[PDB]
């Protein structure tokens, strides 16, 4: 619905060119000049690339800005991990008499086009504490890291028994070196958690497991 | 340098109002046009207006004109935005951003942004987490470390901040993103990866702050009782 158009998604591997397009009209592109704005995850828009092609100090010139007619573009060169994030076109807009905005695009930055390595999720398995075990509660928290490809399943087990009952597992997310990260929570009475040898969280990641055990006597 | 710093974040009932505030400094204030632009959750920005603040003339985004308020204060140098009869469409992170320079609202944009202030608007009931020490390993070895943390159990609404030891720790600190459970609540934890030789030695506190609820805890995560080397 926004007034400019942009690609929901694109995607390149390190070190390629990408670009991304920004489709407007008479009113807007046609007549002002563009400008991008770079927001990494979690962070406040940055401006990019203003009056269609000048870049702000600081701002490196693999990142180049183009407008032909109604459309503009955004290209980078020497694509990095850093620049993962949601670019935002925007220009004046004489017609609604104020600044518009593209949807925003999301580039994701691929692993090494001549293959990434496989690596393996670290697990830490945490036991319930013995203050939430006071307040008559029980968390299990299985915290997952460092693995890639980005997609891990997770299954838990009371002594060998599946248990599906009370599990709640994130989405992965990237981390800064550009790894995943996933965190899983299971949610047990403390006399479950009293009526067994120990619990576990199995992590399997493109067809490996990786498990781990906690007990509620043990000193680990 | 310019720096724009916001208010913390709220949450507000559907037909109620916020109003966010947004502090200016590092250059002349009243000879800069401020904007207002939101970002509803995953979703793109949307400008919601302008303010000058020498005089105190606004101009809003159409779809907002009648329930949105800019004004200034020039002694302070605050600029507020506030949102009234708000809907569950309104979530979104609140971003003032000092304009580029222009003399005139023709062909201004926003160029140095705040930090942003999420404003979740809900019908369900506000929760501050409880705080759970995540006790380290046992374990002692010749340059061993050990993992140690805070679980953030059972808030609403987003968002939480975790620091240890009031910033003050940083190296091997990996705060996760939290899950959201079919309760509507959320959950997340902290962890930081330390020597062993040292746990017992060290004081590792988390410093946990649910603005929404006006939640601040500070949990202390201390060797296992169990532990008889730390």
């Amino acid at each position: 619905q926004s007034v400019l158009t942009q690609p929901s998604s694109v995607s390149g591997t390190p070190g390629q060119r990408v670009t991304i397009s920004c489709s407007g009209s008479s009113s807007n592109i046609g007549s002002n000049t563009v400008n991008w704005y770079q927001q990494l995850p979690g962070t406040a828009p940055k401006l990019l690339i203003y009056g269609n092609n000048q870049r702000p100090s600081g701002v490196p010139d693999r990142f180049s800005g183009s407008k032909s007619g109604t459309s503009a573009s955004l290209a980078i060169s020497g694509l990095q991990s850093e620049d993962e994030a949601d670019y935002y076109c925007a220009a004046w807009d004489d017609s609604l008499n104020g600044p518009v905005f593209g949807g925003g695009t999301k580039l994701t930055v691929l692993g090494a086009a001549a293959g990434q390595p496989k690596a393996a999720p670290s697990v830490t398995l945490f036991p319930p504490s013995s203050e939430e075990l006071q307040a008559n509660k029980a968390t299990l928290v299985c915290l997952i890291s460092d693995f890639y490809p980005g997609a891990v399943t997770v299954a838990w087990k009371a002594d060998s028994s599946p248990v599906k009952a009370g599990v709640e597992t994130t989405t992965p997310s990237k981390q800064s070196n550009n790894k995943y990260a996933a965190s899983s929570y299971l949610s047990l009475t403390p006399e479950q958690w009293k009526s067994h040898r120990s619990y576990s969280c199995q992590v399997t990641h493109e067809g490996s497991t990786v498990e781990k055990t906690v007990a509620p006597t043990e000193c680990s | 340098q310019v720096q724009l710093v916001q208010s913390g974040a709220e949450v507000r009932k559907p037909g109620a109002s916020t109003k966010v505030s947004c502090k200016a400094s590092g250059y002349t204030f009243t000879h800069y046009y401020m904007h207002w632009v939101r970002q509803a959750p995953g979703q793109g920005l949307e400008w919601m207006g302008i303010i000058n603040p020498s005089g105190g003339s606004t101009t809003y985004a159409q779809k907002l004109q009648g329930r949105v308020t800019m004004t200034r204060d020039t002694s302070t140098s605050t600029v507020y935005m506030e949102l009234s009869s708000l809907r569950s469409e309104d979530t979104a992170v609140y971003y003032c951003a000092r304009d580029w320079g222009s003399n005139y609202v023709w062909g201004s944009y926003p160029k140095y942004w705040g930090q942003g202030t999420l404003v979740t608007v809900s019908s369900a009931s506000t929760k501050g987490p409880s705080v759970f020490p995540l006790a380290p390993s046992s374990k002692s070895t010749s340059g061993g470390t050990a993992a140690l943390g805070c679980l953030v159990k059972d808030y609403f609404p987003e968002p939480v901040t975790v620091s240890w030891n009031s910033g003050a720790l940083t190296s091997g600190v990996h705060t996760f993103p939290a899950v959201l459970q079919s309760s509507g609540l959320y959950s997340l934890s902290s962890v930081v990866t330390v020597p062993s030789s040292s746990l017992g030695t060290q004081t590792y506190i988390c410093n946990v702050n649910h603005k929404p609820s006006n939640t601040k805890v500070d949990k202390r995560v201390e060797p296992k009782s169990c532990d008889k080397t730390h």
